[PDB]
RNA sequence: GAUGGGGAAGCUCCGUUUCAAAGGCCUGAUUUUAUGCAGGCCACCAUCGAAAGGGAAUCCGGUUAAGAUUCCGGAACCUGGAUAUGGAUUCUUCACGGUAACGUAACUGAAUGUGGAGACGUCGGCGCGAGCCCUGGGAGGAGUUAUCUUUUCUUCUUAAC
RNA sequence: GCUUGUGACGGCCCGUGAAAAUCCACAGGAAGGAAUAGUUUUCAUGCCAGGUCGUACUGAUAACCGCAGCAGGUCUCCAAG
RNA sequence: UCUAAGGGUCGGGUACGAUCAACUUAGAACUGGUACGGACAAGGGGAAUCUGACUGUCUAAUUAAAACAUAGCAUUGCGAUGGUCAGAAAGUGAUGUUGACGCAAU
């Protein structure tokens, strides 16, 4: 039969990201001379709104080392960061909301935001709305850091890497009913093509693995192999348990 | 009773073909084109519209004298006077002060 | 499209080096509240606008006249 | 003249939805739209303009916060968290 | 003390001369019949000395050595008094009321006032005065 | 959607500022002379894509069998280029005035920087403008009139600049 | 009153509602410039030039699409008692 | 055919007067072949069972529904050297101007 709709999604035709109304992309700044040698200062000089996003930006400006002009730059606010505040970015800056650190610099229990994978990529670790990471330990020899994700994973990266202390702003977001499906309509059109979402339970056979049958019913298990094939991975894909989670969950 | 019609091709009700009904010598009603309103320049610093400024559409800014666009301030036509008073007080006090910071530190410098 | 109203501006107007051509208008108007009195209006036509100086009294409206130079081209009426 | 006895500002969605969502929705509502304080100046003058964002009337800061609050509990704690480990940094 | 008086140093803060330092030559604590507030007499600087170099030659340094001053009633709330204080002797008479009302007489005024800072200029004596507050 | 490139037997596919030695301006240097080098910049790296989006500037009256904001009459305005005369400015060289908000007929300003404008959703009531609608007086033309109606209809307009 | 324009406000959002050409301003102060005479075209007035293609008419119970002068279809402005 | 209530503008030393202009609402008489939202315009109502919560959606041209969607509930995969998906290949591509309050899959 048909290509299924989630093998369609990959060629991004109508399924492409929607842009037009976005600030730009969030970045830390470039790591320079100053960053990782000392601080520079800049102020946040508006905070705003990001189509899209959930978590306001902040648009931070600084001086540029090496030639006169103003250098701006586009931060996702920490809560509590303010217009006009002055913002310190640098190995050797000072332990406060805002400001953009190296992991090797704080203590443990420190909490950050937009942490970098690896030093210099401009931020990449717990961006969305509410989400942090937390410093829990550190390896001197060869500059480790290690910390938790927001998804209770713990990973170790260089402590060279940066981050911004506090958390990201617009907290809570999710706890909010949408109540209609119009809210969710407009949600959606400003993020990509998502929804609303037909189950292929109610869909014909051609169109995929659930469809089809005088009643409607998956007819198999939907825990779906890792090694399965596309057009074949519809449903619970690798799943390693399944069912109403019982108990508490939480990393211990 | 007399209507009026559009005077250029364009027949839809966009917002560069803004109509405005009018009397002429003629005793007729007619249609006239009507340009987009200027809206107010705004002050680098507060984002007020800035007083003594003219109010012009950009390009037609380039038709008309030098003091439509300007009051003989420092930072005139840029700034807006009250945002200028805070620069100076600023300015002054933290170029002080900064007078200051340097001779503490250099009697910590002698003295420890 | 200009209106002037300094009779000694108006004289300097009429001998400046493009100014050709010129014209008197004469308009009945009502005085006040009750009669009538004789309007007449001086057009000079320079280059690129038309001066327009309104005398109000049919006294100097003469005189104005006679100083009107003898190379102008007036249109009377 | 009270006007509802219970569903406040959430009369608006009629007999819709359900109870029990009116009520969460409620609960947010009431937080996002009311008059906070300004830390800066001191009026109560901070009203909310899109999720995260705090904007000052009067005097005109500008702070991100909760997507319906001004401010977080998680936010809260985090800066006293931050106070006291900056402390023993200088201490 | 009393401290706007005989030649304390301020920045103006608001007007044309906004952000230019000036020296109070004499101030009208409390009134005047016009001017009904607290104001002072000043002798500002409307066009600073501009820096000058070594490269700069015999009459490259003469030109950009010329001050162009001034001369104002100003409202005491439009001021901020200076720690600074310069000597205010050699135009205590050129700036008054009477200089004034009448701009032949501000011009005479203006002329000597003018004269007086380039001579204290050269010699750099309260070197702060001659120096653009940069804002 | 070209280009340095990378795939592909190949028709061609990919990429669009990319793993590229990616270019042109302002004036100064010429008084063999016409434009070579002397500064310092600027590294922005195609192009197509809207007759409803953005956008320099025009209006009225008249005129044709059939065109007209396009012709005719008259009155304007913008853009580029030329420039002289007046005015303003200066012996305190680059204007004065006003406490101030700021005023003005003018009132030198390269590199570089920065700010504004262009430039922005939707609904609700409220306030004001325009044109239209209703209406008194008056000066006119029409209609009705066995009877009745100081009556019924209509003209009394003003463009951009 | 009606239509339209516009302002000062107010409601709303896990929706906060283009871009670029282009125009001006400011900060800066490289430079240039007078007394036996200089500076000034962001003030006034004056001079010259503005190419190329479209422009008729229909726009619908007959000028478009439905084999047609087809009861169908096809975006829009003006709007009297 | 009457009555009643609801307004504007003015001068008043440091209680009122005078004037101009609006349908709104309520009450009272009178009157007619008991008619009067007089044409036009304009909701049938009630008690229950089945079924989908609702608004929304589709079989252009025999099915508008109880089908699809939805908010809500719950499960799965994934920390980027990744999950899901595209491509004949590639210094190729969607999600991605993204980062678990996220993206993908039921
Ligand atoms: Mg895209
Ligand atoms: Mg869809
Ligand atoms: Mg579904
Ligand atoms: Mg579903
Ligand atoms: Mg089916
Ligand atoms: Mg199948
Ligand atoms: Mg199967
Ligand atoms: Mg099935
Ligand atoms: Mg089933
Ligand atoms: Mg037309
Ligand atoms: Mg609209
Ligand atoms: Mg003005
Ligand atoms: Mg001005
Ligand atoms: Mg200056
Ligand atoms: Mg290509
Ligand atoms: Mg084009
Ligand atoms: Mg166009
Ligand atoms: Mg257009
Ligand atoms: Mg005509
Ligand atoms: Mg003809
Ligand atoms: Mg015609
Ligand atoms: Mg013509
Ligand atoms: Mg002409
Ligand atoms: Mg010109
Ligand atoms: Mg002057
Ligand atoms: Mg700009
Ligand atoms: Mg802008
Ligand atoms: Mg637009
Ligand atoms: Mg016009
Ligand atoms: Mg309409
Ligand atoms: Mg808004
Ligand atoms: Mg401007
Ligand atoms: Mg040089
Ligand atoms: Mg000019
Ligand atoms: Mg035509
Ligand atoms: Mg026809
Ligand atoms: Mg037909
Ligand atoms: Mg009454
Ligand atoms: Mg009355
Ligand atoms: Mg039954
Ligand atoms: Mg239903
Ligand atoms: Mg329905
Ligand atoms: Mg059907
Ligand atoms: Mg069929
Ligand atoms: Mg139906
Ligand atoms: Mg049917
Ligand atoms: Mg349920
Ligand atoms: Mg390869
Ligand atoms: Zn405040």
């Amino acid at each position: 039969g048909r290509v299924i709709r989630n093998q369609r999604k990959g060629a991004g035709s109508i399924f492409t990201s929607h842009t037009r109304l976005r600030q730009g992309a969030a970045k830390l700044r470039t790591l320079d001379y100053a960053e990782r040698h000392g601080y520079i200062r800049g102020i946040v000089k508006q905070i705003v709104h990001d189509s899209g996003r959930g978590a306001p930006l902040a648009k931070v400006v600084f001086r540029d080392p090496y030639k006169y002009r103003l250098r701006e730059e586009i931060f996702i606010a920490n809560e509590g960061v303010h217009t006009g505040q002055f913002i310190y970015a640098g190995k050797k800056a000072s332990l406060n909301v805002g400001n953009v650190l190296p992991l090797g610099s704080v203590p443990e229990g420190t909490i950050v935001s937009n942490v970098e994978e690896k030093p210099g990529d401009r931020g990449a670790l717990a961006r969305a709305s509410g989400n942090y990471v937390i410093i829990i330990g550190h390896n001197p020899d060869e500059n480790k850091t290690r910390v938790r994700l927001p998804s209770g994973a713990k990973k170790v990266i260089s402590s060279d890497a940066r981050g911004v202390i506090g958390v990201i702003a617009g907290g809570g977001r999710v706890d909010k009913p949408l109540l209609k499906a119009g809210r969710a309509f407009h949600k959606y059109r400003l993020k990509r093509n998502s929804w609303p979402k037909t189950r292929g339970v109610a869909m014909n056979p051609v169109d995929h693995p659930h469809g089809g049958g005088n009643h409607q019913h998956i007819g198999k298990a939907s825990t779906i192999s890792r090694g399965a094939v596309s057009g074949q991975k519809a449903g619970l894909i690798a799943a390693r348990r399944t069912g109403l989670l019982r108990g508490s969950q939480k990393t211990q | 009773a007399q209507r009026v019609t559009f005077r250029r091709r364009n027949p839809y009700n966009t917002r560069s073909n803004k109509i405005k009904v009018v009397k002429t010598p003629g005793g007729i009603l007619r249609a006239q084109h009507v340009k987009k309103l200027a809206t107010r320049p705004k002050c680098g610093d507060c984002g007020s519209a800035l007083q003594g400024i003219s109010t012009l559409r950009p390009r037609q800014y380039a038709t008309v004298s030098k003091t439509h666009k300007t009051v003989s301030r420092a930072y005139g036509g840029s700034r807006c006077a009250n945002c200028v008073k805070e620069r100076i007080i600023r300015a002054f006090l933290i170029e002080e002060q900064k007078i200051v910071k340097k001779v503490v530190k250099e009697q910590t410098e002698a003295a420890k | 499209a200009r209106e002037i109203t300094d009779i000694k501006q108006f004289l300097e107007l009429t001998r400046r080096a493009d100014v050709k051509t010129a014209t008197v208008k004469i308009n009945k108007k009502l005085n006040k509240a009750g009669k009538p009195f004789r309007q007449t209006k001086f057009k000079v036509r320079g280059s690129s606008s038309l001066y327009t100086l309104v005398i109000n009294d049919a006294g100097k409206a003469k005189k104005l006249i006679q100083s009107l130079p003898p190379t102008l081209k007036v249109n009377r009426l | 003249a009270k006007r509802t006895k219970k569903v406040g500002i959430t009369g608006k969605y009629g007999v819709r939805y359900g109870s029990s969502l009116r009520r969460q929705v409620k609960k947010l509502e009431i937080q996002q739209h009311a008059r906070y304080d300004c830390s800066f100046c001191g009026k109560k003058t901070v009203k909310r303009g899109a999720a995260g964002i705090w904007t000052c009337s009067c005097c005109k800061k500008t702070v991100a916060g909760g997507a319906y609050t001004v401010s977080t509990a998680a936010a809260a704690t985090v800066r006293s968290t931050i106070r006291r480990l900056r402390e023993m940094v200088e201490a | 003390a009393k401290f706007l008086k005989a030649g304390k140093v301020a920045v103006v803060v608001r007007g044309r001369y906004a952000g230019k330092k000036v020296v109070i030559v004499k101030p009208h604590d409390e009134g005047s019949k016009s001017h009904p507030f607290g104001h002072a007499l000043v002798a500002g600087i409307e066009r600073y000395p501009l820096k000058v170099t070594k490269k700069h030659g015999a009459k490259k340094v003469a030109k950009r050595t010329k001050i162009k001053p001034f001369i104002k009633v100003v409202n005491y709330n439009h001021l901020l008094p200076t720690r600074y204080t310069l000597d205010v002797e050699a135009f205590k008479s050129v700036v008054s009321t009477e200089t004034f009302e009448q701009p032949s007489q501000r011009e005479e005024a203006k002329k000597v006032v003018k004269k007086a800072f380039e001579e204290r200029h050269q010699a750099g004596k309260n070197q702060w005065f001659f120096s653009k507050l940069r804002f």
